RNA sequence: AUCAGCUUGUUGGUGGGGUGAUGGCCUACCAAGGCGACGACGGGUAGCCGGCCUGAGAGGGUGACCGGCCACACUGGGACUGAGAUACGGCCCAGACUCCUACGGGAGGCAGCAGUGGGGAAUAUUGCACAAUGGGCGCAAGCCUGAUGCAGCGACGCCGCGUGAGGGAUGACGGCCUUCGGGUUGUAAACCUCUUUCAGCACAGACGAAGCGCAAGUGACGGUAUGUGCAGAAGAAGGACCGGCCAACUACGUGCCAGCAGCCGCGGUAAUACGUAGGGUCCGAGCGUUGUCCGGAAUUACUGGGCGUAAAGAGCUCGUAGGUGGUUUGUCGCGUUGUUCGUGAAAACUCACAGCUUAACUGUGGGCGUGCGGGCGAUACGGGCAGACUAGAGUACUGCAGGGGAGACUGGAAUUCCUGGUGUAGCGGUGGAAUGCGCAGAUAUCAGGAGGAACACCGGUGGCGAAGGCGGGUCUCUGGGCAGUAACUGACGCUGAGGAGCGAAAGCGUGGGGAGCGAACAGGAUUAGAUACCCUGGUAGUCCACGCCGUAAACGGUGGGUACUAGGUGUGGGUUUCCUUCCUUGGGAUCCGUGCCGUAGCUAACGCAUUAAGUACCCCGCCUGGGGAGUACGGCCGCAAGG
RNA sequence: UCGAAGGUGGGAUCGGCGAUUGGGACGAAGUCGUAACAAGGUAGCCGUACCGGAAGGUGCGGCUGGAUCACCUCC
């Protein structure tokens, strides 16, 4: 299978954990 | 699958898309011209679309293209609704009735008269 | 088409109560006992 | 483990078959002997016979090709299987081949073919389709 | 189940009560049960069926008319009367709403038939008669019946008929195209005969009524259907489409506009795709569009699909419920199968016949009603019961190979540092340099000491382990495998939803340790810029103890068990016959592994190919176009990261 | 006694709005960079951790779905 697949997912992966490390004391003091 | 696992879990159908969900289950509905202006259709192609902004009664705001060459329709004009889609536009699925409530049949038209609402010579 | 066992609970109704758990019984239907009870022990087939 | 010994049977021979093997030999049960005995009497295969094995008994099944080397079976299938068994009545008996093969059926009166279960009017368990 | 617990008259007993009747139906006492992953308890949606539509069938969708059952009658409770009560046009109470009132109080219930307003894309007359059928009362005549029989309106649907028929030409006019010749409309028209369906006019005029009535009469439909005369082709055709799918092409106008479009896609002054005219094609009192369902779609694959690389094998095991199960004897007749009886309303569907002038439609007689219940028959297979056997499975005994695992102790080389000699001016680093170290004695060399980590050669596509993974030596404890004998048990097997355990690295907690390496961080360099690659330093971490986490390209991208299907050649472990020196991979045979090459076969191909991706059987997991997204929400687990 | 409606109370559950705020999809021609595909000019990707305007960089372990190995003298 093409790696082009694997960098789609991988990109999305990273864009997610990057936001989710951006607002984590956020999150912990909303819940 | 085994036959087993058939008998434990089944089939499940694919779930069907709902379309023109605005119209509830009705072939028309009438709606009101919220706003009526002109677009610019999807990038192969080139043209100033004539779009119009209906409420319908429903109560759902839609989006509806006017079809035929001139049209006369402007703000609080009751026109009547059906579906179809225009490949162009990227989100318009439905279309205004010629010849049907406020909207009128299209000018000096002679062919495929009964799409646009145009009555024959007398 | 397959073939699928399945179970079923019912209860019954014996007097003196001879029947313990694990025996092979017989049951006959009847008129409603109670709430839930419609079966009837005929007799014990075989005790374990 | 072993589940469907007559299913074993029907793809032993169908490898020896597609091998061009001249023999093949199995474990010896009743009714492997019976299904064997319903293939020699319809032709499908040459002869078999049963020797015995250092446990038990063995089953010797001869297989038969024509002039030129032309295999005297088609196809052999497994019909009803253990899980989902097949049951048919004496009146909706299954046709192989448009007729031309032949559903073994196991029947209250032995094992028969379809048409033999068809003029008897008996239904049963079908075993397996040959053609 | 992004709803796992629910239940206290709730589960059972006894005595009473109650009812037409059994019964926690109610009650007192007694006991503590009952239901639930075969999905209880919640949430959403829904009248059910004969049937209807679609489909080759299986199946999918649906419950309009007609027919059966159910529930309700402004909303919510309640009884009364009665043989019988959701009591639609009954009662009582409460409530909302509408109306009358002398203010004290009263009245009402179209989801009956018409009708009105409103909602909506959208659905009809405030009609005629009890003549026929059904119903209530009456001895009866008779009375009542918006049930019903009819009529009115709406191409709303199905069916049928008409708008004419015959003849008519080097083929009129006109239109359109043109190569300017002519061609097409076109036998079409005009004209000459013929027939008049249905409409129009006149006359006659029903059946439905072996009925009702002891009166003399009695048909709502209806003076309708129908029949017979009269006149005259006379009063009667439109819609969609024509690039391909998909029957049917030219001209003019316009030019990336105006527009078309189900998809592909057509509009850029010469468009068979836009608009209009000729011509054509398909249908025809219809023709198109929209909405909804089935088909095509094998695109949820029971019939009838898949998972190496296209979406799809859980990271790996153990094991619960379940599913499934070797050879053989007897028995049962549960499944299975044959026959018979009852039932499966009518209608519908299908076959045949009959009646409407035909058809739609209607009737009659079969079939169907794929099912269920009772009797009787069979025992091949599945299952149960009672046995038996040893080929599966396991044990025993004798050998064998191994980095399998845990603990403790311990060895040497090297790096670093510290101390002491010798010893000088550079060392270090790079593609090239500079930061950096050294001149306070560095690097180099020698001796001594401290500490931590990893174990060169052996050492490989070789071994072991379920997987992750595992090699310095020794000792202790411990797991699995294989071979041979076949002594023992006698199907004890396989798989396994959930569940439990193990699970690289990184990371997290507490306490130690810290030589080398080294995220982060500092300078140097390169560069247009270097949050990098390169250099010099360097903290977490890497290590140990005890616990968390639970992920990986956790890959052979290939779940587990079993049987079968050409061979050739390496290599690891073990038993054995023959060349025999018996030294020797001598060679063979066999069992268990691990590679390569190759048939048949399979695959879209690449390839796989006895270690299958071949041929089959049992069980499990998973897939259903791409993004959004393995994300949000809810939940569970976790210290957190997060899963 | 039971008992509709009504009242009081604390919770469940389903939605709408919400100042502000997060990401997603699309948009010929805007700005900044060159990350991937040929060894893509530091092989790429997987899990994890840290860092950075951004693609991304680096450490640790893993995978091949990574390219090239000329000449090579004895036989």
């Amino acid at each position: 299978g093409s790696v082009i697949k694997k960098r789609r997912k991988r990109m999305s992966k990273k864009k997610h954990r990057k936001l989710l490390r951006r607002t984590r004391v956020q999150r912990r003091k909303l819940g | 699958p085994t036959i087993q696992q058939l008998v434990r879990k089944g089939r499940r159908d694919k779930i069907a898309k709902v379309k023109t969900a605005a119209l509830k289950g009705s072939p028309q509905r009438r709606g009101v011209c919220t706003r009526v202006y002109t677009t610019t259709p999807k990038k192969p192609n080139s043209a100033l679309r004539k779009v119009a902004r209906v409420k319908l009664t429903s109560q759902v705001e839609v989006t509806a293209y006017i079809p035929g060459e001139g049209h006369n329709l402007q703000e609080h004009s009751m026109v009547l609704v059906r579906g179809g889609r225009v490949k162009d536009l990227p989100g318009v699925r439905y279309k205004i009735i010629r010849g049907s409530l406020d909207t009128q049949g299209v000018k000096n038209r002679k062919q495929a008269r009964s799409r646009y609402g145009a009555k024959k010579e007398k | 088409g397959k073939i699928i066992r399945t179970t079923k609970k019912v209860k019954a109704h014996d007097e003196n109560g001879e029947a313990g758990i694990g025996d092979r019984v017989s049951l006959m239907e009847t008129r409603p006992l109670s709430a839930t009870k419609r079966w009837r022990l005929v007799e014990i087939l075989e005790k374990a | 483990t072993m589940t469907d010994p007559i299913a074993d049977f029907l793809t032993r021979l169908r490898n020896a078959n597609s091998a061009y093997h001249d023999e093949v030999t199995l474990p010896h049960s009743k009714l492997k002997a019976n299904i064997a005995e319903i293939l020699k009497r319809e032709g499908y295969i040459s002869d078999y016979r049963t020797e015995d094995a250092r446990v038990g008994k063995s089953l010797v099944v001869q297989l038969k090709y024509g002039p030129s080397r032309e295999r005297s079976i088609a196809g052999l299938r497994r019909v009803s299987k253990p899980g989902l068994r097949v049951y048919a009545k004496s009146t909706n008996l299954p046709r192989v081949l448009g007729g031309l093969g032949v559903a073994i059926i196991s029947t209250s009166s032995g094992l028969l073919t379809d048409r033999q279960a068809a003029r008897q009017g008996v239904g049963g368990e079908v075993l397996a389709y040959v053609w």
